[PDB]
This record gives structure tokens, C-alpha cells and sequence, in this order.
């Protein structure tokens, strides 16, 4: 029937309002935000050419670093930063093709579908070796905004990444299944994280990159040992706030 | 959503999940 | 004593959707308080129900959120939308954006029309929903043969039209390679019943905003990933 | 009968922080009695609350636990400390030593000043805490515009000043690469309100010891390892 | 603390018939409603009990669902079926189709004969079931020596004959390489007791449809796969 | 048919099996 | 601190941990 | 003989063992 | 001595250990 969209809200009707019909609803709860985001989606990739028993040193090789920033939003080395930082845009890895892969790391499924302005959750991370050669790797998890501690080994022939009280994982051997998974709690000093844009600066002289919030991540993962590893994120107890537009899709 | 195991979690709730707390 | 175990044939497999958790490596941590927050929502369906804009074609093939009507009654529909959450006309509505991440839908669809012409402009439209089987309606005579509502302009500016869920199956696909009887469900066409009528000093063309959203009993199910594309 | 098991994808992984135990290989052993012991403490926070010394710069750029004041009132602060558990001036306090092993903090900070001049010396200081946003206070007029306390010398020797926890976020970072609005929180500056005043036969320079510690409602969280260094 | 386990010697084995389930990767999904449906059945035995056609040989060696009888009483049986769910004559009956997927059977077999001659045609048949041990019955005298029923034509068109389950073993094999005392169980032969008799103007040959199915107390057990073949 | 484990299924019934629902 | 398993330890307490005893 | 596990069999008795039945 | 598991032995006592019996 008639209404007035200028009110900013109109009723949700079913066929019975204007016609001789009945409501036809069936129970369904797979649209719940928690359920939807509670599944693992590819969100990053990591590569290392250093052995386990050596000093970890930040490196990049064809757009792959040996450490990542834990955030569904695009991240990459920004203006020669030592470690990857959150990006404000996505770029093709290739300077010519104008087709993906992108040089930036992110959870494509999150970027392409995040109809909210802020989110809150714990993060379940899965790290998988891209081939079947027996794994021998050490990973260090650094909480949001904590010291990276990219120091020298304090003892000969030991993985510098394991030289910490920070949570770290060590998998190696013929009995392992070439992967690692674990869940970390939300560690940002922010109450909720911005899911798309942050309309401001991060420091007091407003000289940072406008659009990026301060400490808006889940920490970092540093890796040593040989191999290329893919990473997945799974959002536990996910909560979202303030509905907002989704990424635009080209007209068919 | 997306947890469907009938036996209780092996790790306590404080450890398995971040602890939710109200500041007020 | 140690317990005997039978290692299943899928040892070491990483299931992206297993309904179970993994090992907590930094527990006993408080999640930074956010009790002051507002605007939280828990169901993606909430989004589907917010009316957002349909993309209509310009005379220059440019996309606009409305269509034109004037002092005449064309023998053809002013606009035609195929009922599919795949329709290109609704490709950028929140409804379609959410539906792209689910396999099936069920329930009502709400097509909202907002008359933006002058207050001195009057007229009547016939909004029709034609179920499939006999093709698209070619005339007003045919369009009236199906589900329809007559929209009369006046004090109230908009008309909330519902495309009833009429289907051979309980659920319908949100997308498809080739149209099937389970993924394409007919057409919504709006006709000019009486011409837009008005006094002197009033522009001949009136613009009617067009929006879509899920109705009261609308639901989606089966989380999936849509065909990827390069933004541009 | 044997139990069927599904070997998870992380088989064989060593989790340094799993909240579980491992196999005891020398059990039923008594831990050598220590019931006679004293001085035990169970929370590292206890340490954070013990006031320890701040390192101020000498006129020769040497570090000392105090600053100087005399018969005059400079137009600039006698000392300036940026409130960050990262401040170099507090780098060797127990508070900073403990904070270096945690990711975030919350709560009050106590800055303790102990007047060490002669008993015949009098004077007043204005201790100010300026929240960020408008930069460091350039004059006394500006410093007084923020949180401050006037310290009057006399019978009682020290002044316990509290930097209130004023923050956009519930928790703040204990360290950083580049200062952010979640890791740097303003400045504590102490000004000479009235000049140190005294009779003849008294040295012109008075030394005020400076210490810091966490306040009553101060807390730290998230055990981590700080950037390693070579002792020297 | 972690639980000690003893990995059995069959680790990683995929058991096609383990009575256990595996990991659900898309749970909390509603199975499209089908409450409107009809015709559901839950036991394959239901099928075995539906009488379906036996394939008798033509004079041109072509398969037909009936046999012929006329105004004479042959000294040999009109048809002979060996009681085996393997008999080629019943190879395409639902009974045999289902039995091919099970290892053993037990219980009654029902052989249904439907007289299709004219209403003016009369006659009597002697349907005999001869258990094994002394070979196939060579004469009517021998056939009558075993289990038999006399079928008299008239108002009622069909005769439901039961081959009693007479066996040294509780269960019998549904198929075999070479006949054994546990897979072959005798013969069902139908003889002409009195000649088919009729008036003038009536075709000399009458056709009797022949069908088989499991009886009331018939059962099958042990799901298996039958020898594969190329359809043609 | 063909389930013979005496201890209850580890995954809840909603997840282990599709949910049967009547539309009427 | 740092033990968050809800099911009791498989090894008895005497064996899993050293036994604390007072000499007085 | 030769079964000495105190916890009940994981597979039900109908499945773990053939079913004994009397024909009379 | 030297058994410190709190859950009962999986194998029955007759099987896990030799059976002690007195001849008188």
C-alpha cells in the first residue's frame, strides 16, 4: 500500500498486506552475523627462506614477506616500513596485466562483504604449508601494538623468534601434518575495530596516513623456517555495529 | 554461531574466549 | 592406562567449516570493554530489509536510481525487472549484496517507488508481477492478468509493492549460470495507467525513485562466496 | 573397543602457551619444604606500585635521580616527562621494567617528588599534567589550564602527584614504533610557581628526587617479550 | 592435561561400512521441506512383494510374460522354473532385481498365474513344487508326489501359488557359481491336468501371465553388489 | 540405518544432520 | 596460572606436581 | 573370552557382534 | 608404586595384572 519513504523507514510487508495471501516464513538462522563469519577464509600468505635455527630478519620476495599483520583489511609494506602495515587501498601485483593477484594481503571475502562500520571478535588463525615437504618452522605471535623485538639470537643456532615469552608455535617432523592453528583473543586497545574506513589520523600532529586507525589489528605473525605458508582467519564471537554500504559491483 | 559439539569445551571459557567485561 | 584409538582416514585435514574450536594461545585476556557502543545488529537479514536503490538505465545508458514518466500512457512498461536476486538492475542494492553471499532465498520482496514529481502532478501507475510460464507480459491487458496494484499519486509519496513468493520449490537460487525454474521467477513491470497530469509551469518529466529489499517473511540461507571480480 | 579419532590438522605442534600440562616423569616427589620463608609476593603489580627513580639529565648529560631548583622562576618547566611507560626518563624504574613485559596498561600513575633542599628553604611548584591534542604546554598559563597541583614545601618533604587515566581507549599501549593516540598520553611538567627562597649560608641549588610507580587502580595485561638489547 | 593414546594398527584406514559418521562441514542447514510428498516406502522388502513378470521363451526364443495352453494335456510340463532367485526366467522381476543386492533369503515365494483366455474357455492346471534330491519330476505322476495345487479356471482369473520354504539351512544363497544344496531349491512346474476346453469361435491358444514375488514371510539380508554387466 | 555407536554424536544434531522441517 | 582445562588432570596430583609439605 | 576393557564397546552390540537368534 | 592416573584402567584388572591367588 501507500507509504512515505521520506520518514526514513517504511514497513516490511508480505503478500497479505495488498493481496489475498499468507505469510510464508520458515525458521532459518544461517544469516546470523556470528554464524556467517564463523568459518575460515583465506586471508594472507607468508614466505621464508631462512632456516629455523637462525636470526629472523624481515624480507620481501615478489610481494611476500616473512611476517604478516593480522587484520582482514589490506596490509602490505607501506612506504618502506620495516614490517607490513595496514594499507588504504589494493594494488595489482603486476605493473602491466591489471588483473589479480594483488600485492596487498587481505581477507577478500571480508573486504567484499563488510556491511558494517565497526566489528569485534576473537581471531582463529590457520597457517598451512603450500607443499608436502616435511615442515620445520617456528612462528611468533605478537599482540596488537606490542614490541616486534627483531633482535639477534642470544644463543647460537636457536630460532630467534622462539626467544620470547610471546605466544609462539614450533612444528616439525615426519609425524606432523604441515599446518598450525590456534585462536587469539581481541588485543587492540580500541573497543571496536573500524571495518572499512577510519575518518581520521593516528597521532597528535596529524601527520599519519589519513584513513587508518591507530592499533587496529590483532597483532602480528613472524615466521622462520623454509617454505611458503597460506593463512586463514575465522572470526569467533563476531559482533558488528552500524550498517554501511558494501563494495560496489560493476553493472552487468 | 557455528559450534555444534555437545561435550563441553576442553579449555575453560576464560581461556577459550576473550573475557567480556563492562566498564560500567 | 593409555586409551586405544582408531585414527580415522582423514587425519591432519583442515576443515574450514568444522563446527569446533582450536587451541587458545593467549587466554585469560579481557576483550577491551565496548558497553558504550550503539548500532549493533546480529542478523544479516536486517540489512536485506533496508530498501536500497535499483539501477535504471539513462537515455545515454548511464545508471540512475529512478525512471521517467510524463503526460502519456505508453503501450509498453516504463520499467521491467526480472525477479532474481541476480537481476542486474538490483546488482548494487544491499539486498543483492547480501544475497550474493547465500545460496538460496524464500519469502517476499518489497519494491518501493517514491514519486518525486511536483505536488501539482497527478497520475496512476499499475505495478504488476507476472509469474513465469507464459513469458513476459506484452501488453497492459496481459500485465493485469497477474498480480498487480494500482498506485495513485497524492499526499502520500511512495508505494510499497510486494512481489509474493510464488514458487514450485520452497527455496529459490540467488544466482545461476543459465536461468532455470528455480532461479528466475517472473517479472515486475510498472505501467502508466493514466498519464501523469499537471498544470502549466510544471516540468513534463517526473522522476520516480526505485528501491528493493526483502519483505517481512524474507530469508536467506547457506553462506557461500560469490564469483569474484576486479573492482572498477 | 578402540575409539575412532579425527587427527586435527595441527598434529605434533608445540604450543608454547597452551593452557595444558605435559607428562610427569619424576612424580610423587616432595618439593623441599620452605614454610619458613618470608617476602613472598604473588602479583607483579605489587612491583609496579613501588616508587622507583626517574633518570633526569645532568648539565653534562649524565643521568641523575633528581632535578635542580633555585631562587628564580623560569618561564619554562624544570622537567618534562611524556606520559608513556616508554618514556626514556622512566626507562629504568620498576614500573617500566615490568610494563616492558606487558602489552597494555590502564589506571593511575603516581609521580613522587621528594624535596632534599635545606630545612630553611621554602618554595612552591606547580605540577601539571597536560592531556594531548594541543601539543605540549609552552607557558605556565597553558600548563595551568590542565590538571595540576600546587606543591608547597614545608614540614612534609614529598608530594605524591597522580596523573589521572584520561584516554579515548580503555587500555593504552606500553610501547610503540611511532607515537599514536593509544600509546602516548600527554606530558607531566613541573614549574616553579614561586622561587625557592632561603636565608644566607644555604646552597643556592636544591635537589628534588623524582620517582614513578603505578597508582591504586593501575593494571597491566598480556604478557609479552620486549625488544632485546645487549647489556652495557 | 593431554590424554595418552594408543594408535591402533589400522590408522588412517577408510572403512566404507563403518557404522559411524564423519565431520559436518555445512551444518545448521534446513533440508528443503517435503511434507507434501506421498508414495514413500522405508523397506526394500516392500518391493520384493510386488508381483512382477517372469520371462518365458517364445517359439522363436523371444521372451514373453506368458505361456500357451490349448485343447490337450502334454505329458511334459508347460513351464519349468528352478527355485533360485538366480533363475533366468525371473531375472528381470523386481524380486530378483532386489535379491541381486543381498546375499541370502528365507521364506515364501509367490508365483502368480493370470488366465487371459476367453471367458468361454475352461480347464485345470496342476502347479507343482518339487524339492530337490531326486531330480526334476519327469511325469505328472512324479510332480504330484510333491507339493501341488490344482488350479481350476472360472470366474476368478488368477491363482496365487506359494513355494513353501523347505530347506536344510535357515537361509539360502540368492546366487551362485555352481549350484549347491544351499543355493538351488527344486522346481516349480505347471502341468495341464485337463485340456483347455472351449466352444467354437474361440482361438485355440490361451495365454497365462506369469509373475513372481516374495511371500508374506519372505526376507533378504546382507547388502552386497551383484556381478556387473554392460547394459544392452 | 547403520549407525551403531553408543556414545552420543560429538557434533550436535543440527550440525551433524540437515534439519527436517515441515512447511505446514 | 595458565591452566584452563575443565576435565581433571589425567595424572594424579602427586605425580603431576611436586608435593608441597610444611616441615612445621 | 579375552575381552577385558571396562568402558563399554563404542559400537553397539548389534553391530559389534552378529545377532544371535533362536528359530524356535 | 608409580601409577598416578585418575581415570580407571581401560583394560580390566584381570587382564592388566596377573591374578593373585592364595593356594590355602
Amino acid at each position: 500500500g501507500v507509504d512515505n519513504a521520506e520518514k526514513g523507514k517504511v514497513s516490511d510487508d508480505n503478500a497479505s498486506t495488498d493481496f489475498v495471501a499468507e505469510p510464508v516464513k520458515l525458521p532459518e538462522n544461517q544469516t546470523r552475523v556470528s554464524f556467517f563469519y564463523d568459518r575460515s577464509t583465506l586471508s594472507s600468505v607468508l614466505q621464508s627462506t631462512s632456516d629455523v635455527s637462525s636470526k629472523f630478519t624481515p624480507s620481501t620476495a615478489k610481494n611476500l614477506q616473512n611476517s604478516i599483520l593480522l587484520t582482514p583489511l589490506p596490509s602490505d609494506i607501506v612506504n618502506n616500513s620495516v614490517l607490513p602495515e595496514q594499507e588504504r587501498w589494493i594494488s595489482f601485483a603486476s605493473p602491466t596485466t591489471q588483473k589479480p593477484p594483488y600485492k596487498t594481503k587481505q581477507d577478500w571475502n571480508f573486504i567484499m562483504f563488510s556491511p558494517f562500520t565497526y566489528y569485534k571478535c576473537d581471531l582463529e588463525v590457520t597457517l598451512s604449508k603450500n607443499d608436502r615437504e616435511t615442515i620445520s618452522s617456528v612462528v611468533r605471535y605478537v599482540p596488537c601494538g606490542a614490541p616486534s623485538d627483531l633482535s639477534d639470537q642470544t644463543m647460537p643456532q636457536t630460532p630467534s623468534l622462539a626467544d620470547t615469552r610471546d605466544p609462539h608455535m614450533w612444528v616439525v617432523g615426519q609425524g606432523t601434518t604441515n599446518q598450525i592453528s590456534f585462536v587469539i583473543p581481541y588485543t587492540s586497545p580500541l573497543s571496536v575495530l573500524p571495518s572499512v574506513w577510519f575518518n581520521g589520523f593516528s597521532n597528535f600532529d596529524n601527520s599519519s596516513r589519513f584513513g587508518v586507525a591507530p592499533n587496529a589489528d590483532f597483532g602480528r605473525l613472524l615466521l622462520q623456517g623454509q617454505g611458503t605458508f597460506s593463512v586463514h582467519y575465522r572470526y569467533k564471537k563476531m559482533r558488528v555495529f552500524c550498517p554501511r554500504p558494501t563494495v560496489f559491483i560493476p553493472w552487468p | 554461531g557455528n559450534e555444534g559439539v555437545i561435550i563441553n569445551n576442553y579449555y575453560s571459557n576464560q581461556y577459550q574466549n576473550s573475557i567480556d567485561l563492562s566498564a560500567n | 592406562s593409555p586409551f586405544p584409538v582408531t585414527v580415522r582416514e582423514h587425519a591432519g585435514t583442515f576443515f574450514s567449516t568444522t563446527p569446533d574450536t582450536t587451541v587458545p594461545v593467549y587466554g585469560n585476556t579481557i576483550s577491551t570493554p565496548f558497553d558504550y557502543m550503539c548500532g549493533e545488529f546480529t542478523d544479516l537479514l536486517s540489512l536485506c530489509k533496508i530498501p536500497t536503490f535499483l539501477g535504471n538505465l539513462d537515455s545515454n545508458k548511464k545508471r540512475i536510481p529512478y525512471f521517467s514518466a510524463t503526460n502519456s500512457t505508453p503501450a509498453t512498461p516504463l520499467v521491467t525487472y526480472q525477479v532474481t536476486l541476480s537481476c542486474s538492475c538490483m546488482a548494487n542494492s544491499m539486498l543483492a549484496a547480501v544475497a550474493r553471499n547465500f545460496n538460496q532465498y524464500r519469502g517476499s520482496l518489497n519494491y518501493l517507488f517514491v514519486f518525486t514529481g511536483s505536488a501539482m502532478t497527478k497520475g496512476k501507475f499499475l505495478i504488476s508481477y507476472t509469474p513465469p510460464g507464459a513469458g513476459e507480459p506484452k501488453t497492459l491487458d496481459q500485465a493485469m492478468q497477474a498480480t498487480y496494484a494500482i498506485w495513485d499519486l497524492g499526499l502520500n509519496s511512495s508505494y510499497n509493492f510486494t512481489v509474493p513468493f510464488i514458487s514450485p520449490t520452497h527455496y529459490r537460487q540467488t544466482s545461476y549460470n543459465t536461468p532455470t525454474i528455480t532461479s528466475v521467477d517472473g517479472w515486475l513491470t510498472v505501467w502508466q495507467l493514466t498519464p501523469l497530469t499537471y498544470p502549466l509551469g510544471v516540468p513534463n518529466d517526473s522522476h520516480i525513485l526505485t528501491l528493493v529489499s526483502g519483505g517481512d517473511d524474507f530469508t536467506l540461507r547457506m553462506p557461500v562466496t560469490f564469483t569474484k571480480y576486479v573492482p572498477q
